[PDB]
């Protein structure tokens, strides 16, 4: 009923930057908030950031000040901009909304 | 517990693994504590705002 597609992952050097995107069916991100999560080698499903339908945001302590969550101009796509990446940001990043979950996209930090 | 409070318990549970948005932290806290009220129209509104599953709050 709702499908979600994460992209923008890949290999990135320590201290580098990357921008993940989440696409969501039915232009739902125009009127609905969402969350990002990640699964790292040690521990599982750790909340990362959120953006509401209002455009208001919050971040986990471990990424606050380095990650920035936003929408594209159309409002249909949500970005998780990352900078100053560290090896401990490596993992599978998932977008979620309304109980639905993307397949995820892998971030590998080299280094 | 009472049905009024279970709805507030659901909200608190949604955010337990999260930080509250600086701009929303006062209103969110009021809803969780009960100093602001929490009707059906509002419950659907909050669920859409944060992307909670439909009917998550009741």
């Amino acid at each position: 009923q709702v499908q979600l597609v994460e992209s923008g992952g890949g290999l990135v050097q320590s201290g580098g930057s990357l921008r993940l995107s989440c696409a969501a069916s039915g232009s739902i991100f125009r009127t609905t908030g969402m969350n990002w999560y990640r699964q790292t080698p040690e521990k599982q499903r750790e909340w990362v950031a959120l953006i509401t339908s209002h455009g208001t945001t919050s971040y986990a302590a471990s990424v606050e000040g380095r990650f920035t969550i936003s929408r594209d101009s159309a409002g249909t796509t949500v970005y998780l901009q990352m900078n100053s990446l560290k090896p401990e940001d490596a993992g599978v990043y998932y977008c979620t909304t309304r109980g639905y979950w993307g397949q995820g996209t892998q971030v590998t930090v080299s280094s | 517990m009472q049905k009024k409070e279970i709805r507030r318990l659901r909200l608190k549970e949604w955010f337990k693994d999260k930080t509250l948005p600086p701009k929303e932290k006062s209103y969110l806290s009021q809803l969780m504590s009960g100093r602001a009220s929490f009707g059906e129209k509002a419950a659907r509104r909050i669920e859409q705002t944060y992307g909670m599953p439909e009917g998550y709050l009741g």
